[PDB]
């Protein structure tokens, strides 16, 4: 019992992980800009400041 | 004593390398 | 009482040891070097 | 007379955070 | 009186004296035949 | 004058001929040093059949700056 | 009243200076007051 | 390119021997029935 | 206490609700790039 | 009159010495070699030596080496004996005599890596200035080092001279430095001192900001590059820094509340908070070093006898501190010839 | 920015604050 | 500036001291007496050993007790 | 000590530094004398401690 | 605009103001030690020398007067538990008092050489400008420290 | 009133270098 | 567009609020309030807790004789074990107290918050164009906490096993812990320290690097010092690689070290080499980790009440 609650409480923390990696990946490639920032129109650079 | 190893370790560095850290010739 | 009981493994193990020592340190070396002969051949100091 | 020492230092000490937070100079060095 | 003590402490700098003529002597040749 | 490579030694035929004739035998000597019992008398580590002398059944104990030669001697069991 | 030193500066502190000295001397207060007061 | 007993030489070498010796005293220690 | 037990409920549920509201409203749409 | 510049004179052996030192080869020799590259070897070597033929049973009762049976983890350089107090333990002193073995069975290895390790960082320090020196850089790494130089000045030089010899110092080993730790806690309350509360600090604030950094940089870069792998969209030769500053501190002032907006200043915050955590824990061990502890909190022990009806976190550390000691003494200091009966041990069911 | 003034003050050094230095004394052999 | 911005103030000890601060920059030439620096650092340092190990217990000589016991003479 | 002081003292009068010294300890700045002081008294205070 | 850690570097140029700023330093510490002295003095009890010594009342400067000769006191007490008669002028109470004398002194000469900071004595005469020969200056401390030693 | 030592040493120690650190940033604002 | 929905939508996730608000800050800011209010509150005015279920309270609160140091929150009542323990079941708000419930609710909305900030932390990641894993960094100290305020007590099986959320009772579980488990000798715990020595090593000379670097040339200048002073030449020649290796050691150090506090948690333990060493006849050569097993075992032993009236 003790190697089976051990061994799959560190696979679910470690998948958990992946989800948190892929979903956010998933979202940026989406959206557009899962390789940086544009460098010419950078979005922060159109906001008002003093944020 | 210790802390003035380390005031002269700090002290010995800002003459030997004071050109660099003046930014001059 | 402590004494050695294998008999001819030493060579054995020796002659492997020797053989993948000579790779294994030249390798790694000359990867490590080779960066260094770039950066100290021309712009140094 | 210990116990009031401790409170007000850790509410000056979270004074401190909330004007850091709130009312720090603004960044225009770099923006 | 000469303690044992003493003349272990002495030979001991006349070895460290040989280990810096050692590494001086070394420097000096190598450095005189590369230059 | 330029501290040749370490690709033109790897594939030198007299480095290899000297090293897999010489580098077996320091592992041989090692080998040999650690199964004669040399190492244990030159490092002083007991045998695990002198950890306890006749006379003594317990830790040793040195409890003696300058006579420590003597002591260490005694305790042995030299 | 001899001559004006030309060496003569003046210190100067920005209000991120003056925020992390505050944080620093009332951080060592709480760390250092209950062994002060024992 | 030519020269060798260079500094590199001996800095590789002082940390290669005793490392195969000890390698090998290792190795000699595993098999003790003890 | 069956009123603060009652209160306590209400809001957790009022704040649930308005989370998953949240991110049913076209989430991924609302983001600087144009994509 | 007769002036004079810099370097018009004639040459001598020390400008040849010089000159070969200070080449451009794999290795940089330098001047500071002559001090670093011997006694450090050394060191290593010794260790190495220590942990695989000699022992420590005349010196601590033990067994740690690999030739009687140890892992790497319980093996070590044990300490000499309480009774060479503080004798640096030559091989031709008082104490060995001469002898190699009897020399290496009272302890003296231990002496012998401890004095050319330290001597080897100070040529390692020494080094770092002499390439700074040398690339004409402001020699920075050579404070970042004065830290942990101090750490171990204070812990393995003056504890140990503080107290009764060098037996109480750290003993190199995994096993032997998990003792030292428990020792501490047990006899000094050293996780009380505000000392080593502030080294805590500093060294978890610098694991912090490493991540945080690496983190922040990673994910503001700037898209100069086709493929999907941003670490080829980068060459060192380039102009523009590879991470938007603008983004990150936008980020972090509106997550968190305040973000840096310097590149200078948070690097150097960086390198401050280690070496203040990392100071601040040497003059605490220097202050170990004469029994100066933070143990007492003397209103609270005077509460807990006046009524037993009083428990705070702090006296179950104290209990604890006690039987740490009483369990420990019996073995840990084999020259108090300490025989503490079943009936003495402190016990919580006592309590 | 160079020449920091015979007071040894510079006005931003490379680490971009004002700082002040000694001003070393050149060398000679006799003199006038 | 003029001289360093015109001349200082001038009192009857400063010009007594005067000479004591004048030839600032003057050195020898080449390595001067540098050996004899060396040969001094290095019996320096052989005083200090023996002092240390005197102290240490690590030199043992006649005449020395080296304990508080030497302090009845 | 007292007496050597004197002599060296006398030697420090009478005898210039060398260029090459004078060069590579700076000489010429007054912040090597305050590195050097700071480690005189340094070494001062682990022998009065000790 | 110097920062608050690089603000006294305003005086390593000019040899007067360094020289009062140092006045200003000794004349503190002299100060600390006359007012040490005063305040053991005034919290010492000096009945008991066998039970109660210096070391278990916690003074700190009162040993290192002792160790030089500084026994007596106005008081009419001794550090032996005896009785002075003829305390003489060096004293506890003497020795603090000519401690404060001279934090006095050197503070009125510290800020004598701040106002007149500009001396020619610490002008070269070849380039007129501000400079210190280190080398001799070091001679003449050596000497003179090494002559105070001898007669100690 | 207990430990009026200790009382007056936190006391001098948020106060002095809080009115050194205030003193000073108000000295530099009024460039 | 001008619906009351809408314009609510779109404060929440405008990006020109002071602080980011986000649905994950809807979330979680009451339940931070909450966590802080009710800890202050207890930290200061909180009575006497029986964290060991044998009528024993023990004192936590500044009130009741306690300082900054000394001063904790003190897990809830054996008694209690894992069952949930809100206000509203307990018998009176002063079993409540007695049982040591702000405990609990101070963890449970603490561990929400913290879970929702990682959430809000890719959240404006996502909304500012910046790329989405920050949230993965910060998973790492979210993964530690979780471990020591929730997985503890879950394999042990009681909530009076988590940390106390104090410094003496930081300590007091730390001592508990190493007494039972033996975690110094754990290669999880073994990876952690190294992880938390190496991103202080990491940091401390990456800011040397750089400020040294940074004149009036970031990385080709300042890595002809580091090539030839600890030799790795052409190691970290990318300022992008470089980062992300200083990113990773800490994460994944921490990472390990939770792993080993949960694996701990349901008990396998740190290495035992407990007389592991013996000579000829049998007899039992002492190691340092026997040394280490005799602490272990006095800390056992003082942890240990057995005898409760
Ligand atoms: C079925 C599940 C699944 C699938 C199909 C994928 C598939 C993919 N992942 Mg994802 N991932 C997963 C689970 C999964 N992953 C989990 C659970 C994690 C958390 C650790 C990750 C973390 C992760 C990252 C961080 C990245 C990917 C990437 C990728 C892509 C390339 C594969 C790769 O890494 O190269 C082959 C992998 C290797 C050469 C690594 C082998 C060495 C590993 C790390 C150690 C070996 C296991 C070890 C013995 C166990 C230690 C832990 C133990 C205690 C259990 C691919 C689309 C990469 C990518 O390009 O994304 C687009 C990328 O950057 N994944
Ligand atoms: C002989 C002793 C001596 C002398 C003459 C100097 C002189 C100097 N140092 Mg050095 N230094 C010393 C010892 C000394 N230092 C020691 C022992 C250390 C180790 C801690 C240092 C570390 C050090 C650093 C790191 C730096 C200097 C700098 C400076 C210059 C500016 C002074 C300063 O910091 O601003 C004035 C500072 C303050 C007004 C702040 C004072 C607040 C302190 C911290 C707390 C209060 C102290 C307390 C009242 C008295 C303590 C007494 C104790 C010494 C017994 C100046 C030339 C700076 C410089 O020019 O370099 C660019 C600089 O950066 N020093
Ligand atoms: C630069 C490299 C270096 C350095 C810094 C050290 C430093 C040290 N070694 Mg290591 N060692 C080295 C190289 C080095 N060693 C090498 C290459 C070897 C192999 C041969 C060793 C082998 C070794 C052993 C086996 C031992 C040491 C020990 C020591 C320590 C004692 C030093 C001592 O008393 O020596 C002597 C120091 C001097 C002689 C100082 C120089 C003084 C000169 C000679 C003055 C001469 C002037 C004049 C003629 C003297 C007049 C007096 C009288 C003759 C009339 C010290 C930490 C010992 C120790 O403490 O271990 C625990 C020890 O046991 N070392
Ligand atoms: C959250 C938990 C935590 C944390 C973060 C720390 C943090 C720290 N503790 Mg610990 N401590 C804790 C809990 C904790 N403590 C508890 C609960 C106890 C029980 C009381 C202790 C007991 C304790 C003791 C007894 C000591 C510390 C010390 C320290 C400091 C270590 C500094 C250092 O790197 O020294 C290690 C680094 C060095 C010694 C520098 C030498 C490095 C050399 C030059 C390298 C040699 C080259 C080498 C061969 C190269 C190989 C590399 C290879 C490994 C990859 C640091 C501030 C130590 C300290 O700093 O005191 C001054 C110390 O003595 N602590
Ligand atoms: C576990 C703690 C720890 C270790 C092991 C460590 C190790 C190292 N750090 C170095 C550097 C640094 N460390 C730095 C900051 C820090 N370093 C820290 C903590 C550590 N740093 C912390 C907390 C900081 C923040 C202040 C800086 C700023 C630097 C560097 O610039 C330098 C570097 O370039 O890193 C890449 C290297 C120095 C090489 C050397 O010894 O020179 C050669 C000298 C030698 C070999 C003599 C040492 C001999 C020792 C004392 C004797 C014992 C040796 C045995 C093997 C002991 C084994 C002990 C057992 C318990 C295993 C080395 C890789
Ligand atoms: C009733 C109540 C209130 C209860 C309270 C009870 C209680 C227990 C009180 C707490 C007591 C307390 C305060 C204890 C702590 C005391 C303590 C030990 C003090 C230590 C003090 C000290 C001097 C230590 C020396 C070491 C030291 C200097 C450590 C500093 C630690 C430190 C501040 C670390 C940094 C932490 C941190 C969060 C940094 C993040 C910085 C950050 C936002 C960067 C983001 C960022 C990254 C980029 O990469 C870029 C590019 C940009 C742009 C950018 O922004
Ligand atoms: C920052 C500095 C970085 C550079 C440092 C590099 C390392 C330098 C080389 C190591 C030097 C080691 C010196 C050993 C001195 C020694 O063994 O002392 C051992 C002896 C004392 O010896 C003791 O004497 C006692 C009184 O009779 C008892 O008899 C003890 O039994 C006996 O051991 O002391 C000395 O000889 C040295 C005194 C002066 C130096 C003191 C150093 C600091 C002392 C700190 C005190 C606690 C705080
Ligand atoms: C000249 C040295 C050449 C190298 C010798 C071999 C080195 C390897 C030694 C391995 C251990 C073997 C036992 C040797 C030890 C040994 O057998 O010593 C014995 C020798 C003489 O002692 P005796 O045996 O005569 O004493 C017997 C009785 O009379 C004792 O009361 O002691 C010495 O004279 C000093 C020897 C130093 C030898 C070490 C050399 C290094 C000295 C330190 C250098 C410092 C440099 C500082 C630079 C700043
Ligand atoms: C004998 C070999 C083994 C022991 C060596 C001990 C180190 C002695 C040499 C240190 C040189 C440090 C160079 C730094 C790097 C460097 O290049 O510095 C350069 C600096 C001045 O160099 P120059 O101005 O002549 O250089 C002109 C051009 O090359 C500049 O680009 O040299 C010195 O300061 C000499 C100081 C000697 C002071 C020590 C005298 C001897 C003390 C006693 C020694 C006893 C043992 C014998
Ligand atoms: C004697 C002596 C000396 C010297 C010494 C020396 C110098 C030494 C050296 C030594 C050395 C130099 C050693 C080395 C060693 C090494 C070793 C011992 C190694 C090991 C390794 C291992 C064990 C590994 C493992 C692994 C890997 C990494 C791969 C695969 C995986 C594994 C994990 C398996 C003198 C005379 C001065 C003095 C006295 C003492
Ligand atoms: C806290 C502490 C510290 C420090 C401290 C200090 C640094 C102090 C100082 C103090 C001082 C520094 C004091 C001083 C005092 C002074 C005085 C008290 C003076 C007086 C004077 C007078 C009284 C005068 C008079 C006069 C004059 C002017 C001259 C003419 C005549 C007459 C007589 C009028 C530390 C951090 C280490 C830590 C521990 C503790
Ligand atoms: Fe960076």
């Amino acid at each position: 019992r003790s190697w089976l609650a051990c061994s799959h409480f560190c696979l679910g923390f470690f998948f958990f992980i992946g989800h948190l990696w892929h979903a956010g990946r998933a979202r940026a490639a989406a959206a557009g800009f899962e390789k940086g920032i544009d460098r010419f129109d950078e979005p922060v650079l159109s906001m008002r400041p003093l944020d | 004593a210790l802390l003035f190893f380390f005031g002269h370790i700090w002290h010995g560095a800002r003459t030997i390398f004071r050109d660099v850290f003046a930014g001059i010739d | 009482r402590a004494s050695t009981e294998q008999t001819t493994k030493r060579a054995m193990l020796g002659l492997l040891a020797g053989a993948v020592a000579g790779a294994l340190l030249v390798a790694p070396a000359e990867a490590i070097r080779i960066p260094s002969h770039e950066f100290t051949g021309g712009m140094v100091k | 007379m210990e116990a009031l020492v401790y409170t007000f230092l850790l509410v000056g000490t979270l004074g401190i955070i909330f004007f850091s937070i709130f009312f720090r100079d603004p960044p225009r060095m770099i923006k | 009186a000469v303690t044992p003590s003493l003349k272990n402490f002495l030979g001991s700098l006349i070895a460290g004296a040989t280990v810096l003529g050692g590494i001086a002597l070394a420097i000096t040749a190598v450095s005189k035949f590369d230059k | 004058p330029v501290e040749r490579p370490f690709s033109d030694i790897l594939t030198s035929i007299r480095y290899w001929v000297i090293h897999s004739i010489t580098v077996p035998a320091l592992f041989i000597a090692g080998w040999l040093f650690v199964s004669t019992g040399l190492a244990y008398d030159v490092f002083g580590t007991p045998r695990p059949n002198e950890y306890f002398t006749e006379d003594r059944q317990e830790a040793p104990l040195i409890t003696d700056r300058f006579n420590a030669l003597e002591q260490v001697k005694k305790l042995s069991g030299n | 009243m001899a001559r004006p030193n030309p060496n003569k500066q003046v210190v100067e502190l920005n209000r991120t200076s003056l925020y992390w000295g505050l944080l620093l001397i009332f951080v060592l207060a709480v760390l250092f007051s209950s062994y002060i007061f024992n | 390119v030519y020269p060798i007993f260079t500094v590199r030489w001996l800095a590789i070498h002082g940390i290669a021997v005793p490392t195969i010796f000890f390698l090998g005293a290792i190795t000699a220690m595993q098999f003790i029935q003890r | 206490m069956l009123t603060l037990k009652i209160f306590v409920y209400t809001v957790v549920t009022f704040f649930v609700c308005l989370f998953i509201f949240g991110f049913l409203s076209n989430d991924p749409a609302r983001n600087p790039g144009k994509n | 009159t007769i002036a004079i510049g810099t370097y018009q004179e004639k040459r001598t052996w020390f400008d040849d010495a010089d000159d070969w030192l200070r080449q451009d080869r794999f290795v940089f020799v330098g001047w500071s070699g002559l001090l670093l590259f011997p006694c450090a070897y050394f060191a290593l070597g010794g260790w190495l030596t220590g942990t695989t033929f000699v022992t420590s049973w005349y010196t601590h009762g033990l067994a740690t080496s690999y030739l009687e049976g140890c892992n790497f983890l319980t093996a070590a350089v044990s300490t000499p004996a309480n009774s060479m107090a503080h004798s640096l333990l030559f091989v031709w002193g008082p104490e060995a005599q001469g002898d190699f073995t009897r020399w290496c069975q009272l302890g003296g290895l231990w002496a012998f890596v401890a004095l050319h390790g330290a001597f080897g960082l100070i040529g390692f320090m020494l080094r770092q200035f002499e390439i700074a020196r040398s690339v004409n850089l402001r020699p920075y790494n050579a404070i970042a080092f004065s830290a942990p130089i101090a750490v171990f000045v204070s812990v393995f030089l003056i504890y140990p001279l503080g107290q009764s010899g060098w037996f109480f110092a750290p003993s190199f080993g995994v096993a032997a430095i998990f003792r030292f730790i428990l020792f501490f806690q047990g006899f000094h309350n050293w996780t009380l001192n505000p000392f080593h509360m502030m080294g805590v600090a500093g060294v978890l604030g610098a694991a912090l900001l490493c991540a945080i950094h690496g983190a922040t940089v990673e994910n503001t870069l700037f898209e100069d590059g086709d493929g999907a792998n941003t670490f080829r969209a980068f060459n060192p030769t380039q102009a523009e820094e590879t991470y938007s500053m603008v983004t990150a501190n936008r980020f972090w002032s509106q997550i968190f509340g305040v973000a840096f907006s310097n590149k200078r200043w948070l690097h150097f915050f960086m390198l401050l908070v280690p070496v203040t955590g990392l100071w601040m824990s040497a003059i605490g061990v220097v202050g170990l070093a004469l029994n100066l502890r933070a143990y007492d909190f003397v209103s609270q022990e005077i509460r807990a006898a006046e009524d037993p009806e009083f428990e705070t976190f702090y006296t179950k550390n104290i209990l604890l501190n006690e039987g740490i000691r009483a369990w420990m003494a019996a073995q840990d200091q084999p020259h108090e010839r300490l025989v503490f009966p079943e009936e003495v041990l402190p016990r919580g069911n006592a309590l | 920015d160079k020449k920091l003034d015979e007071r040894g003050v510079i006005a931003k050094d490379n680490s971009g604050r004002q700082n002040i230095f000694p001003t070393s004394s050149k060398a000679y052999y006799s003199s006038p | 500036n003029s001289d360093f911005q015109e001349p200082g103030l001038v009192t009857p000890l400063g010009t007594l001291l005067r000479p004591l601060n004048s030839e600032a920059g003057k050195v020898l030439p080449g390595w001067g007496t540098t050996v004899l620096m060396a040969v001094f650092i290095l019996l320096f340092a052989a005083f200090l050993l023996i002092i240390l190990e005197i102290y240490n217990s690590s030199l043992i000589l006649d005449d020395v007790s080296m304990s508080w016991e030497t302090l009845a003479k | 000590a007292g007496i050597l002081g004197v002599l060296a003292g006398l030697f420090h009068l009478c005898v210039r530094p060398s260029i090459r010294l004078y060069f590579g300890l700076s000489m010429g700045s007054i912040e090597t004398v305050l590195s050097s002081s700071i480690a005189a008294v340094f070494w001062a205070a682990f022998v009065v401690a000790g | 605009g110097l920062p608050w850690y690089r603000v006294h570097t305003v005086v390593i140029n000019d040899p007067g103001r360094l020289i009062s700023v140092h006045l200003m330093h000794t004349a503190l510490v002299s100060g600390w030690a006359g007012s040490m002295a005063l305040f053991e003095i005034s919290v010492f009890d000096p009945s008991d020398p066998v039970l109660n010594p210096m070391w278990r009342q916690g003074m700190f400067v009162l040993p290192f007067m002792t160790r030089l000769g500084i026994t007596q006191s106005w008081g009419g007490w001794t550090i032996s538990g005896e009785t002075a008669t003829n305390p003489g002028i060096w004293s506890y109470e003497g020795v603090a008092a000519a401690h404060i004398i001279l934090s006095g002194a050197l503070f009125l000469a510290s800020v004598w050489h701040w106002t007149y900071w500009d001396l020619e004595l610490f002008r070269d005469p070849r380039t007129g400008k501000t400079a210190l020969d280190l080398p001799k200056i070091f001679g003449i401390h050596l000497f003179l420290s090494g002559l105070l030693c001898f007669g100690f | 009133e207990v430990n009026i030592y200790g009382l007056t040493a936190t006391a001098l120690f948020i106060i002095i270098p809080t009115s050194f650190l205030l003193i000073l940033y108000v000295k530099t604002a009024s460039t | 567009n001008s619906s009351l929905w809408a314009r609510f939508c779109e404060w929440i996730t405008s990006t020109e609020n002071r602080l980011y608000i986000g649905w994950f800050g809807v979330i979680m800011i009451p339940c931070l309030l909450t966590a802080t209010s009710v800890f202050i509150i207890a930290f200061i005015a909180a009575p006497p807790v029986d964290i060991d279920g044998i009528r024993e309270p023990v004192s936590g609160s500044l009130l009741y004789g306690n300082n900054i140091i000394t001063g904790a929150v003190i897990p809830t009542s054996n008694a209690i074990g894992l069952h949930f323990y809100p206000i509203w079941e307990a018998a009176s708000l002063d079993e409540w107290l007695y049982n040591g419930g702000p405990y609990q609710l101070i963890v449970c909305h603490f561990l929400l918050g913290v879970y929702c900030y990682m959430g809000r932390e890719w959240e404006l990641s996502f909304r500012l164009g910046m790329r989405p894993w920050i949230a993965v960094a910060y998973s790492a100290p979210v993964a530690a906490a979780s471990a020591v305020f929730l997985v503890y007590p879950i394999g042990q099986g009681s909530f009076s096993d988590g940390m106390p959320l104090g410094i003496s009772g930081t300590f007091n579980f730390m001592i508990v812990f190493q007494a039972e488990h033996n975690i110094l000798m754990h290669p999880f715990h073994m990876l952690g320290v190294a992880g938390v020595f190496g991103g202080s090593l990491f940091s401390a000379m990456h800011g040397s690097l750089v400020t040294s670097s940074l004149i009036r040339y970031n990385i080709v200048a300042a890595h002809g010092y580091f090539g030839r002073l600890i030799f790795q030449y052409a190691s970290f020649n990318n300022s992008r690689s470089l980062h992300f290796f200083l990113a990773a050691w800490p994460v994944i150090g921490i990472w390990f070290t939770a792993l080993g506090l949960s694996t701990m948690a349901f008990n396998l333990n740190g290495f035992n080499f407990n007389q592991s060493v013996v000579d000829s006849q049998g007899r039992v050569l002492n190691t340092w980790a026997d040394i280490i097993n005799r602490a272990n075992l006095g800390m056992e032993v003082m942890h240990e009440r057995n005898a409760h009236n």
